[PDB]
């Protein structure tokens, strides 16, 4: 991972919630890029979001 | 210089047996290994101990391989209970010792020869899409596994291009007192063409007679059923329906003289690869009473090598569960004079049926199209 | 007619105990006793067991746990032999959970509640004192997940996660790396399930990190207590002690008095059979013991000398009776009792971790978000 920056429609609405409400944020992106789906592994009666 | 014992009970072809266990090549391996043929009836679990226990005070046995003739279960949990107690591997090729069990211990030193409960499903799956039986249900009762068989056909059709449609999933009870009719009255809401069943004998013939009772067992409608329920084909108990479909282990043309040199390949490699490259081998105290101090010496890296072995140009590695992991099975079905026939043969996920077309045994009509 | 009854049992005074119990229940149908004593090993324990069941021809055992410490290996050969035919047995002082599986052990019954059951006693202490944020920590055994499952199943009542599990390997000597963890997470209530040995190793880590002293709430079982584990201990931890687990006489009493009137109501049945005294002889299933457990498990025992004696559908104690204890300047008090579905606590006080006398928020609201 390396720093880098972000900004846009949905960055400038955190800051305007975190002003409001009243807390402190750190934010990172996802590591593989997905929204995320339901999906199972390796043969597991389990069954896991990514 | 490896004790090996050899178990028979009932009556065998032991001469057979001893003549063709020098059958194989074993000369590039330091073995040397001991023989011992004994053979005894079937008396009880405390023979059984007491076989074992002077069979081991004898003369420094390092492997146990045992053979049956009955349709016994409890003796595969009898033998793995010696097998966790004492670390001398033992295996099981034949009879009820071939039966699977719940579970093996953790510390247990056991193997079996025969299809896991998720192969013997995966298997009864792919005669259901050879002849197009898309519609179907489950019935079964509680036995060491009915989960697991379920859990394995929700998995499987869950995620496929093909239709499946599952029609209800009945967990019985047998045991319970007046629920027969109980047990019957839920049996009428049977609707597929196709039933899978996982029971026993003796309730499974109970259940054949109940559902006889409501008549579902007559033209329309086709019963799979895994190994363990028929167990032995000479035996019929005359309640089972006409045309009933079986899965069951090779034994026609897999005769027991092979199974004893299989076995005996395996324990023999595993011990040479082991001993050669970490110059070690274990001898312990060949005492069956005070084995509380005999765990001085760790086994399990015998047990670690156990699962994988290979010889003659076959694979015989074992899987954690204790099954073996890559077996032959054929399929069996039952005709008009009460007998099993030999329908089609399974190995390597590939299913090789004698029959193009399913034979009936009207509304039924043929159709031509362009 | 004359029915006997057997047990196993390690004391002489205990053998003393069981005949003076058995001449005062013939005064209450001709029951006699036979008991014998424990061997070092297992295969002697399944040998006497096959070859005094043969002697007397009993309907049912009773067990006990040994002076030895664990009491978890013991009673295994009892319920496979006995298992084998399907005859009863009732366990005395058994807490292992692995008794509780029916697929292994198909015929046994508790006279106390396994370990694993003690986590009904933490759901009522949540409740009372309004707790929803926790901690589980637990270890990767048969015991620990039981322990979890229990919980995990209680608290999906109200639809209440927990907050997060964490699981660490039996016989570890580091668990620096799991308490980090915990620390940065919004509960401060902990909640351990681990053996005694095991469980200081987690005690001298806490104390080191700084997470017992103010504001942290810790709630253990019976093990976390007993053993070497209060010489590293920190104050105010809050355990559990079982009101007659360690009595076996208390329990060999009423165990007889509720068997005693199964056996009435067991000869007054049709098709009733003796189970066989043939320990060599017979490999048979005996049809007494399907039918005689339903009706055991079923006969609630009207009054006793431990309580009301109950059976759920698994074959263990219900109606429980627990105290409350905790842990205040190196010696333990009393707190409260909890009778089953209650908890009513007494006049003494209750000192939390830190020296602080006033119940805990367990909870601290974060202002950094992800
Ligand atoms: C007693 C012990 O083993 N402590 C170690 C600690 O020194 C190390 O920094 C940490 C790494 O996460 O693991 C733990
Ligand atoms: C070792 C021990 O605690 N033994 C006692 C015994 O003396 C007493 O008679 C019985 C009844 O409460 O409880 C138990
Ligand atoms: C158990 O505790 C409850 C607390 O409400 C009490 O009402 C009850 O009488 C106690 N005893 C029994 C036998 O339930």
């Amino acid at each position: 991972t390396v720093p880098q920056c972000c900004y846009g429609f949905c960055i400038d609405l955190l800051i305007k919630l975190a002003r409001t409400m009243q807390f402190t944020y750190e934010v990172h992106l996802v590591a593989d890029g997905k929204f995320g789906t339901q999906e199972r592994v390796q043969n597991s009666n389990k069954k896991e979001w990514n | 210089s490896i004790g090996i014992a050899v178990i028979l009970v009932g009556t065998s072809d032991e001469v057979a047996i001893k003549d063709a266990h020098e059958k194989d090549d074993f000369h590039h391996l330091s073995v040397v290994p001991r023989v011992e043929l004994v053979a005894m009836n079937e008396t009880d679990p405390k023979s059984i101990i007491t076989r074992i226990c002077d069979l081991m005070s004898d003369r420094k046995i390092q492997g146990v391989v045992f053979a049956d003739d009955t349709d016994q279960e409890a003796i595969a949990q009898i033998l793995d209970f010696i097998s966790a107690q004492t670390l001398t591997p033992i295996l099981g090729i034949h009879g009820g010792s071939s039966m699977i069990m719940a579970d093996k211990d953790e510390s247990s030193m056991f193997f079996q020869f025969g299809p896991s409960i998720e192969q013997q499903a995966s298997v009864m799956l792919n005669i259901m899409e050879e002849y197009d039986w898309y519609i179907f249900s489950i019935v079964t009762t509680y036995f060491p596994g009915y989960q697991d068989f379920v859990n394995k056909i929700r998995s499987t059709i869950e995620n496929s291009f093909v239709g499946w449609e599952l029609e209800e999933v009945l967990l019985l009870d047998m045991s319970l007192d007046d629920g027969d009719s109980k047990i019957q009255n839920q049996l009428k809401k049977l609707q597929s063409p196709i039933i899978l069943l996982y029971c026993t004998k003796e309730e499974a013939t109970y259940i054949f007679e109940v559902a006889n009772s409501v008549g579902l067992t007559g033209y329309g409608y086709t019963w799979i059923v895994p190994s363990l329920v028929a167990g032995d084909t000479d035996t019929v108990p005359s309640e089972f329906p006409t045309g009933l479909i079986s899965v069951s282990y090779d034994e026609w043309d897999y005769g027991l003289p092979a199974r004893v040199r299989d076995g005996i390949a395996i324990i023999t490699t595993a011990a040479s690869d082991m001993l050669s490259e970490h110059s070690f081998i274990p001898e312990p105290k060949s005492s069956c009473y005070n084995t509380h101090e005999k765990r001085i010496y760790q086994s399990n890296m015998l047990n670690r090598y156990l699962i994988n072995v290979t010889f003659e140009g076959r694979n015989l590695s074992f899987s954690e569960d204790g099954y073996q992991m890559h077996p032959k099975l054929v399929i069996i079905l039952l005709n008009k004079e009460r007998k099993w026939e030999r329908v089609g043969k399974w190995k390597d996920k590939s299913l090789q049926m004698k029959y193009y077309v399913w034979p009936r045994m009207d509304d039924h009509l043929s159709i031509v199209t362009l | 007619k004359i029915v006997n009854i057997g047990a196993v049992l390690s004391t002489r005074k205990h053998e003393q105990m069981f005949r003076e119990a058995v001449n005062q229940a013939n005064k209450r149908i001709q029951l006699q006793a036979t008991s014998v004593t424990h061997k070092p090993n297992a295969i002697q324990m399944a040998l006497s067991v096959c070859e005094d069941l043969i002697s007397s021809q009993v309907y049912a055992i009773l067990v006990s746990h040994p002076p030895t410490p664990n009491d978890h290996f013991t009673p295994t050969p009892v319920s496979y032999t006995a298992g084998f035919y399907r005859i009863p047995v009732l366990g005395l002082t058994t807490r292992m959970s692995i008794y509780s599986d029916k697929s292994i052990h198909l015929s046994f019954l508790r006279t106390v509640p396994p370990y694993s059951h003690q986590s009904s006693v933490w759901f009522e202490m949540m409740r009372v004192y309004n707790w929803n944020h926790i901690i589980l920590l637990v270890s990767d055994d048969h015991e620990g997940r039981a322990a979890q499952k229990r919980l995990e199943t209680l608290l999906e009542e109200r639809e209440s996660k927990a907050e997060k599990v964490l699981q660490f390997d039996p016989g570890t000597k580091n668990v620096t790396a799991l308490l980090m963890e915990a620390r940065e997470l919004e509960a401060r209530v902990i909640i351990l399930s681990a053996s005694e040995d095991d469980a200081a190793t987690v005690y001298r880590a806490a104390a080191m990190l700084d997470m017992t002293g103010s504001g942290y709430v810790w709630l253990v079982g019976e093990r976390e207590i007993s053993g070497n584990a209060l010489r590293y201990a920190p104050d105010g931890i809050i355990g559990l002690q079982l009101i007659n687990g360690k009595n076996e006489s208390a329990h060999i009493s009423d165990a007889v008095g509720v068997v005693a009137q199964a056996v009435h109501e067991l000869l007054e049945k049709e098709n009733i059979t003796d189970p066989p005294r043939g320990c060599v002889g017979n490999t048979n299933i005996w049809k007494t013991g399907p039918l005689f457990k339903r009706v055991l498990m079923s006969s609630k025992y009207a009054d006793g000398v431990t309580g009301r004696v109950e059976f759920n559908e698994d074959g263990d104690r219900k109606f429980a009776q627990y105290s409350i204890m905790n842990l205040q300047n190196r010696k333990l008090v009393q707190v409260g009792i909890y009778n089953g579905t209650h908890v009513i606590p007494n006049d003494r006080k209750i000192i939390w971790p830190g020296g602080e006398t006033e119940k805990p928020r367990g909870y601290q609201m974060s202002t950094r978000l992800k």
